[PDB]
RNA sequence: GCCCGGAUAGCUCAGUCGGUAGAGCAGGGGAUUGAAAAUCCCCGUGUCCUUGGUUCGAUUCCGAGUCCGGGCACCA
RNA sequence: AAUGCGCAGAUACCGGGAGGAACGCCGAUGGCGAAGGCAGCCACCUGGUCCACCCGUGACGCUGAGGCGCGAAAGCGUGGGGAG
RNA sequence: CACCUCGAUGUCGGCUCGUCGCAUCCUGGGGCUGAAGAAGGUCCCAAGGGUUGGGCUGUUCGCCCAUUAAAGCGGCACGCG
RNA sequence: GCGAAUGCCGGCAUGAGUAACGAUAAAGAGGGUGAGAAUCCCUCUCGCCGUAAGCCCAAGGGUUCCUACGCAAUGGUCGUCAGCGUAGGGUUAGGCGGGACCUAAGGUGAAGCCGAAAGGCGUAGCCGAAGGGCAGCCGGUUAAUAUUCCGGCCCUUCCCGCAGGUGCGAUGGGGGGACGCUCUAGGCUAGGGGGACCGGAGCCAUGGACGAGCCCGGCCAGAAGCGCAGGGUGGGAGGUAGGCAAAUCCGCCUCCCAACAAGCUCUGCGUGGUGGGGAAGCCCGUACGGGUGACAACCCCCCGAAGCCAGGGAGCCAAGAAAAGCCUCUAAGCACAACCUGCGGGAACCCGUACCGCAAACCGACACAGGUGGGCGGGUGCAAGAGCACUCAGGCGCGCGGGAGAACCCUCGCCAAGGAACUCUGCAAGUUGGCCCCGUAACUUCGGGAGAAGGGGUGCUCCCUGGGGUGAUGAGCCCCGGGGAGCCGCAGUGAACAGGCUCUGGCGACUGUUUACCAAAAACACAGCUCUCUGCGAACUCGUAAGAGGAGGUAUAGGGAGCGACGCUUGCCCGGUGCCGGAAGGUCAAGGGGAGGGGUGCAAGCCCCGAACCGAAGCCCCGGUGAACGGCGGCCGUAACUAUAACGGUCCUAAGGUAGCGAAAUUCCUUGUCGGGUAAGUUCCGACCUGCACGAAAAGCGUAACGACCGGAGCGCUGUCUCGGCGAGGGACCCGGUGAAAUUGAACUGGCCGUGAAGAUGCGGCCUACCCGUGGCAGGACGAAAAGACCCCGUGGAGCUUUACUGC
RNA sequence: GAGCUAGCCCUGGCCAGGGUGAAGCUGGGGUGAGACCCAGUGGAGGCCCGAACCGGUGGGGGAUGCAAACCCCUCGGAUGA
RNA sequence: GGUUCGUGGAGCCAUGGGGGAAUCUGGGCGGACCACCGCCUAAGGCUAAGUACUCCGGGUGACCGAUAGCGCACCAGUAC
């Protein structure tokens, strides 16, 4: 769903907050498997390298398991589904028979008391992770490794998911959240299911304040500065771009593709 | 009015300190000159505890 | 006020190193129709804005003008 | 006829893959539904309806302002989807 | 036109304070008249003193409202920071 | 060899005994001292702070503390005084705060990576604090220090030792430490208010009172043991394939008891052996404390924290430090070691510790009406309150005074009649203003608009009455009320704090942000919509690089861009520019290639140019694309009254402005033309539209609610005005004290008409005019101030743009 | 040179007292079951009034100032960007 | 890049990139190049003196003489 508020205050009128019904008897995270302290800072060593970042609530990083493969065969119980401010998705805390505890980016449908596990052995069912080469072509699947033993990196941002299209030897054709059709290695792990909290995309912040709580600082429009600052700057009473829409730096920001062509990564992709 | 000089002994020794000057080839040349010039004090005199 | 451009058949326009100037429509005579249109078939027509000049000869090249359209009229 | 598509190689043919939508033949003036409607196949959930036996209740019936629900198509919202 | 002033002569309008000119709006005289009378028109003397308050606009001006004997024009660095 | 450079340095003048003398909280007198005191001391009157103008802490400052001598100078006057000179004293911890602890950002940095050098990064570690950790409170003394010295009571560490317990044992595993916002429960405490109760020196004044009168005070700390609040916490036994060794520890499973507890614990609060404080007043008394008041009393009620038990509880989303100490686990090691628990005796370093500290001792050149973080901050009354009035404790009257009683200025008070006629504008000032009760419209996104508007009550006295919390179910004490009679003034939130209100437009949705030092806004931002780039060693940004941010993120996500709540919408043109897609073509650089030619050698040779042709990206070319840069017509003629023109013609293009708006934040002509408000309206509102030159995400048109935004009405009220008057205080003025400034060729510096480089005190003629000041006014000295900020000129300079040029 | 000013990062502190009364609950009503509608409890909010604190709207004063941006009255925000 | 040498006919000496020998009948140079004729020996290193400067000590001066001379003749790079 998603809670809505009555206009008892402007901006309270359009604000909607996600609903944490599937948030299990948790709330505070388990200091152990996470949380690590999380270094906040909107720039590199010295200068800011990404504008409009800063402020925004204190956060505790939740060190999550992006390669469930360590525990091949070892099953584990979905002990809880906690809130995790470092991501849009919700995370599932799971106790292994091993006695080991770790967090997996909670998949959709995943539920308390449920038992999950990873490996070739694993039964194709929401939660289980295995190499792509075993996941029945066609099934949907999230958290996917791009290259073997390199850690899951595709689909995991709430309501995200990729789908097996078929295979070409060691590779399987996947359709990532982008609509891109790329070949990915078969040994690359992927946990079956579809992230979850697919409603995330429907939260309406409601007021500038909310962007601030998210560490998102006011963003200034280019044409609205002076030429010393931006390609769109100055002129007088408002003004259209007056040149191909650009970025503070000069590159056209409407159409101009940035992907470098000669990258080896291609030859593994097929349109987006 | 809140002015430009807000004294802070830590901030001084830290900013114009001796160990401060000594760390940067830039600060090392300051001491170098002040010495040649005869300056009685090579660093901003400041005391704490 | 200063500068540029346009002034060709009744209307709307095309065209020409200079020399017997065209288009569409309109208009005129026929034909088809019971009769109007549409549609066939035949037709003129233009002192090529005015005025000076150059030339053998200019609507076609040059100067002045008349009316029309466009631009400028700022620091004061 | 022209647009338009085609030697930077279309059309036509073969093989492979994607996707969406509608479901040939059976389908008939046929059937079900209160109406709108409902058509490839399968499973589950579920309404309605006919018949036989004539066993039980015993008239508990009919209709029905208002209310309530349903209600083709187009159209609107949020998101998705998109071949024709 | 550009002669003083660009090592500075503050540059509209309003307010305040005025003062002067007359080519007089009023009031005072006077000749005419297509001046019966009262009203005027017109021109000649004549500023001594008067020369209203509002609506609109920054306005000067101007147009209106309501009056008035009249509701003058102009100069004083478009008098006066 | 100097008169000039708004010359430089120094000196001394002018303005001038002039403006000032730094908050309008205020003074007066009597005694002292003294060469000399308005200005120092003391006393007594008076006024002023008191959520302070009073206290304590941190920073900063550094002797400014105290004391004795002192006054040149410094203290805007005076000074016998000083925060000033000379000198002398004074700041004393195991427990307070730093350090012989810990980690945060961030620094630094073994490995290691990178840079022409300097040097730049950087897993550990180290450094790093007002965060975590960590043992003391109450009194007493000094002129000046005190949680540091002293007294009482109470603690912490380490080393050695005796006794008794135990597998002891890490920088390693685990646990813990450990954590948000808002709202809050139960007990306490700090703090405060009563007392018919207890302990007090005294007092009865001026008409009354010797009264269960007035005035003063009725506390503090405190180990154990106890109580009373709470906070923490399951206990067993089995398995174990996880916590990068091991584990008897955690973590997982399994079963056995317990289970909104108890027990064990740990805080806090009381009580506590006991220790200590102990007014008013009165007497000494310089001062400025001491005595006495006492063998002081030290008790009962009530209000009660934003503090404590505290890691308590609930709810919420934005989902809220690390590390050590501390427990527990075991590895090496060692188990005559070693820990632990008792109890003794020893040992216990360094630095700060004075003083000012919202300020005369800090930041502002000044003893500057400014700035400066934390805690305490009493009482009464007003609904509350850290507000407002007065006032405790405490501290002040601000370091020039005395008189006057003008103009004019400042801040202030009142005003006849009228009332916005004032003005750009009701600018300013008024009106209104608290709480309780009636009662409130359009429109609306249903919240709102609401404190709409508009009214009524509000003081005090007496009677009756309803509830609560604390005592126990009564008493007193407090906390909310209801009703019934009556009194007094002009007036009852009787003073102080405490909205003027409507109707209607523009812009922006809204709370927010901005030009520190002339703009707070219609600007920026903002939720939200769209476009576009980005598959992750992402794109993009910083860096020469390494590295890093993005992100320990991964398309429901990141970057860029534009619009800008929300509603209804967002037309048509890709012909030029841009971006996207085109394995063909044309062109195209090194390069490959050598047809061919040349220079020299006697020659082999050696060196040279060099046509085909094969040679990328880019461009040309073909396509696409508008919430990509952008663009979106002209002239004629037509309807049977006229007029217009649904319709037509024909040029023009890439296509020819759709909806919706429209004399508009856009309209020139224009106070356009009709309506409306007005006695009158260049403004304003409604209209109509030849829209000089609106128009759909540089969004279009709307829109509830917001606006210290901007415009137009009206009501209320008024000195804004007609139209001024009076009055107050601070100045102005006079007297005593101290005493500037910009300016200044030098002066013995009148008016008019003239003249003059064309506006003369300084020339001509004429007219005026005894010498010198004081308070005022501002016409002139083209008055002061800034080598004009406009203009133009410098083949002057900078910032910005682009399809200027050349480059990186 | 960021001991002024701008932004961020780490760790702490502060915000009198009033008002409005969201969701949730709980009870009642409603229905086949519901939505929903009443009470009450509840305590939300870039919510409201208003100190501190943070501002700096309008006017006046100041203009060799108390001050190289101050003072007075008046306004803005005040659990939040 | 250096040389006077700014492509210039541009050599010589340096060197970042690619290719890549030889040992004396080897190899570099005499300003493209070739041929004669000549000079010289690369791809390792060291080496007094003549030369530069003056913080410091001294001598001198048609050098200054306290606004001059060093910024300081004076407890000056201090006060500020
Ligand atoms: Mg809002
Ligand atoms: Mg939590
Ligand atoms: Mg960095
Ligand atoms: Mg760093
Ligand atoms: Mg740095
Ligand atoms: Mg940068
Ligand atoms: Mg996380
Ligand atoms: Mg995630
Ligand atoms: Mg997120
Ligand atoms: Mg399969
Ligand atoms: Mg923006
Ligand atoms: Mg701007
Ligand atoms: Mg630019
Ligand atoms: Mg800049
Ligand atoms: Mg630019
Ligand atoms: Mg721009
Ligand atoms: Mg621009
Ligand atoms: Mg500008
Ligand atoms: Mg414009
Ligand atoms: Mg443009
Ligand atoms: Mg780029
Ligand atoms: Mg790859
Ligand atoms: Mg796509
Ligand atoms: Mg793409
Ligand atoms: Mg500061
Ligand atoms: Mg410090
Ligand atoms: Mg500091
Ligand atoms: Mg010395
Ligand atoms: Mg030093
Ligand atoms: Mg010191
Ligand atoms: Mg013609
Ligand atoms: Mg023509
Ligand atoms: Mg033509
Ligand atoms: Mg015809
Ligand atoms: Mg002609
Ligand atoms: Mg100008
Ligand atoms: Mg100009
Ligand atoms: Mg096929
Ligand atoms: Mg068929
Ligand atoms: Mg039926
Ligand atoms: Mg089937
Ligand atoms: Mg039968
Ligand atoms: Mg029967
Ligand atoms: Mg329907
Ligand atoms: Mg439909
Ligand atoms: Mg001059
Ligand atoms: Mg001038
Ligand atoms: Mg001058
Ligand atoms: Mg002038
Ligand atoms: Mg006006
Ligand atoms: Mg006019
Ligand atoms: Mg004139
Ligand atoms: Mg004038
Ligand atoms: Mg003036
Ligand atoms: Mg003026
Ligand atoms: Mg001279
Ligand atoms: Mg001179
Ligand atoms: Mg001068
Ligand atoms: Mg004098
Ligand atoms: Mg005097
Ligand atoms: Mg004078
Ligand atoms: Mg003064
Ligand atoms: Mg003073
Ligand atoms: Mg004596
Ligand atoms: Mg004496
Ligand atoms: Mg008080
Ligand atoms: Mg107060
Ligand atoms: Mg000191
Ligand atoms: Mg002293
Ligand atoms: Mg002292
Ligand atoms: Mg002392
Ligand atoms: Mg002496
Ligand atoms: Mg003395
Ligand atoms: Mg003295
Ligand atoms: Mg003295
Ligand atoms: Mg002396
Ligand atoms: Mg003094
Ligand atoms: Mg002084
Ligand atoms: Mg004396
Ligand atoms: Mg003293
Ligand atoms: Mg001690
Ligand atoms: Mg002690
Ligand atoms: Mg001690
Ligand atoms: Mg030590
Ligand atoms: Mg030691
Ligand atoms: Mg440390
Ligand atoms: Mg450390
Ligand atoms: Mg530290
Ligand atoms: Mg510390
Ligand atoms: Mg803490
Ligand atoms: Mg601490
Ligand atoms: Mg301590
Ligand atoms: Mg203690
Ligand atoms: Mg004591
Ligand atoms: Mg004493
Ligand atoms: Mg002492
Ligand atoms: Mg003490
Ligand atoms: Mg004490
Ligand atoms: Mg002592
Ligand atoms: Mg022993
Ligand atoms: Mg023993
Ligand atoms: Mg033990
Ligand atoms: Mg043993
Ligand atoms: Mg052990
Ligand atoms: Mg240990
Ligand atoms: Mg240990
Ligand atoms: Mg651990
Ligand atoms: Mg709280
Ligand atoms: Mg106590
Ligand atoms: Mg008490
Ligand atoms: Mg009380
Ligand atoms: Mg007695
Ligand atoms: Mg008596
Ligand atoms: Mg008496
Ligand atoms: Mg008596
Ligand atoms: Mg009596
Ligand atoms: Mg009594
Ligand atoms: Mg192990
Ligand atoms: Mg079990
Ligand atoms: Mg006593
Ligand atoms: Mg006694
Ligand atoms: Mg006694
Ligand atoms: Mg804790
Ligand atoms: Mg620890
Ligand atoms: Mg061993
Ligand atoms: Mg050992
Ligand atoms: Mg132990
Ligand atoms: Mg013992
Ligand atoms: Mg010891
Ligand atoms: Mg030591
Ligand atoms: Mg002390
Ligand atoms: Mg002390
Ligand atoms: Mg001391
Ligand atoms: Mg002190
Ligand atoms: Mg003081
Ligand atoms: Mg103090
Ligand atoms: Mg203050
Ligand atoms: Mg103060
Ligand atoms: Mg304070
Ligand atoms: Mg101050
Ligand atoms: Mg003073
Ligand atoms: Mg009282
Ligand atoms: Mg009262
Ligand atoms: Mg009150
Ligand atoms: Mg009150
Ligand atoms: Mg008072
Ligand atoms: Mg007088
Ligand atoms: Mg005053
Ligand atoms: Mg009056
Ligand atoms: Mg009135
Ligand atoms: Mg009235
Ligand atoms: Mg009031
Ligand atoms: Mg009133
Ligand atoms: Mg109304
Ligand atoms: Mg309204
Ligand atoms: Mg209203
Ligand atoms: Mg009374
Ligand atoms: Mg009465
Ligand atoms: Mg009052
Ligand atoms: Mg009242
Ligand atoms: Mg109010
Ligand atoms: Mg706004
Ligand atoms: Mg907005
Ligand atoms: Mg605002
Ligand atoms: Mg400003
Ligand atoms: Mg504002
Ligand atoms: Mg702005
Ligand atoms: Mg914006
Ligand atoms: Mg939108
Ligand atoms: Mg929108
Ligand atoms: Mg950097
Ligand atoms: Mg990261
Ligand atoms: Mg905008
Ligand atoms: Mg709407
Ligand atoms: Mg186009
Ligand atoms: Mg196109
Ligand atoms: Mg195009
Ligand atoms: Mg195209
Ligand atoms: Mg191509
Ligand atoms: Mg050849
Ligand atoms: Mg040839
Ligand atoms: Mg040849
Ligand atoms: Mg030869
Ligand atoms: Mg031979
Ligand atoms: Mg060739
Ligand atoms: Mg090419
Ligand atoms: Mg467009
Ligand atoms: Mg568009
Ligand atoms: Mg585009
Ligand atoms: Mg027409
Ligand atoms: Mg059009
Ligand atoms: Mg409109
Ligand atoms: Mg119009
Ligand atoms: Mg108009
Ligand atoms: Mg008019
Ligand atoms: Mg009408
Ligand atoms: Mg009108
Ligand atoms: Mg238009
Ligand atoms: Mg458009
Ligand atoms: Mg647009
Ligand atoms: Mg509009
Ligand atoms: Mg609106
Ligand atoms: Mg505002
Ligand atoms: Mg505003
Ligand atoms: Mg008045
Ligand atoms: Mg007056
Ligand atoms: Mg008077
Ligand atoms: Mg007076
Ligand atoms: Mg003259
Ligand atoms: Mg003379
Ligand atoms: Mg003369
Ligand atoms: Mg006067
Ligand atoms: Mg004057
Ligand atoms: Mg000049
Ligand atoms: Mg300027
Ligand atoms: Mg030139
Ligand atoms: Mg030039
Ligand atoms: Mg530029
Ligand atoms: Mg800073
Ligand atoms: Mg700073
Ligand atoms: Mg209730
Ligand atoms: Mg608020
Ligand atoms: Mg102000
Ligand atoms: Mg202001
Ligand atoms: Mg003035
Ligand atoms: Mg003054
Ligand atoms: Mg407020
Ligand atoms: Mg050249
Ligand atoms: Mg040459
Ligand atoms: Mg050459
Ligand atoms: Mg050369
Ligand atoms: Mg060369
Ligand atoms: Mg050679
Ligand atoms: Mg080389
Ligand atoms: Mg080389
Ligand atoms: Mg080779
Ligand atoms: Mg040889
Ligand atoms: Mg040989
Ligand atoms: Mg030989
Ligand atoms: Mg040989
Ligand atoms: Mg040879
Ligand atoms: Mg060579
Ligand atoms: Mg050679
Ligand atoms: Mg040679
Ligand atoms: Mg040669
Ligand atoms: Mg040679
Ligand atoms: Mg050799
Ligand atoms: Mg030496
Ligand atoms: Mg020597
Ligand atoms: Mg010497
Ligand atoms: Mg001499
Ligand atoms: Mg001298
Ligand atoms: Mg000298
Ligand atoms: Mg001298
Ligand atoms: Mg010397
Ligand atoms: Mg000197
Ligand atoms: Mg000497
Ligand atoms: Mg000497
Ligand atoms: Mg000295």
């Amino acid at each position: 769903a998603v809670k809505k508020f009555k206009p008892y205050t402007p901006s309270r009128r359009f604000m909607t907050v996600a609903d944490f019904s599937e948030i299990t008897k948790t709330e505070p995270e388990k200091s152990l498997v996470k949380p690590l302290k999380k270094t906040g800072g909107r720039n590199n060593q010295g200068r800011i390298t990404v504008r409009f970042r800063g402020g925004g609530h204190k956060r505790l990083y939740r060190i999550i398991d992006f390669k469930r493969w360590d525990k091949v065969g070892i099953p584990a119980k979905v002990a809880a589904i906690e809130y995790d401010p470092n991501r849009s998705a919700r995370i599932a805390l799971l106790h292994y028979v091993d006695g080991e505890k770790r967090y997996i980016i909670a998949p959709d449908g995943l539920q308390v008391g449920q038992q999950v596990v990873a490996g070739p052995d694993a039964p194709i069912q929401v939660g289980n992770a295995l190499p792509l080469r075993f996941i029945p072509v066609g099934t949907v699947v999230h958290a996917v490794e791009l290259e073997p033993k390199k850690g899951a990196k595709l689909a995991r941002a709430a309501g995200t998911s990729a789908q097996i299209q078929g295979r070409e030897g060691d590779y399987v054709i996947l359709r990532l959240p982008s609509g891109e059709l790329r070949k990915v290695h078969g040994e690359c792990y992927a946990t079956v299911g579809a992230v979850g909290n697919a409603d995330h995309k429907n939260i309406v912040l409601g007021k500038a304040g909310r962007s601030r709580w998210l560490g998102r600082r006011p963003h200034v429009r280019g044409a609205a500065m002076n030429p010393v600052d931006h390609p769109h700057g100055g002129g007088e009473g408002r003004a259209p771009r007056g040149r191909p829409p650009a970025s503070p730096w000069g590159w056209q920001t409407k159409g101009l593709k940035t992907r470098k062509r000669r990258k080896p990564s291609s030859r593994f992709i097929i349109a987006r | 009015m809140k002015r430009t000089w807000q004294p802070n002994r830590r901030k001084r020794a830290k900013t114009h300190g001796f160990r401060a000057r000594m760390r940067t080839p830039g600060g090392r040349k300051v001491l170098k000159r002040r010495r040649q010039k005869g300056r009685w004090r090579l660093t901003p005199a400041v005391r704490k505890r």
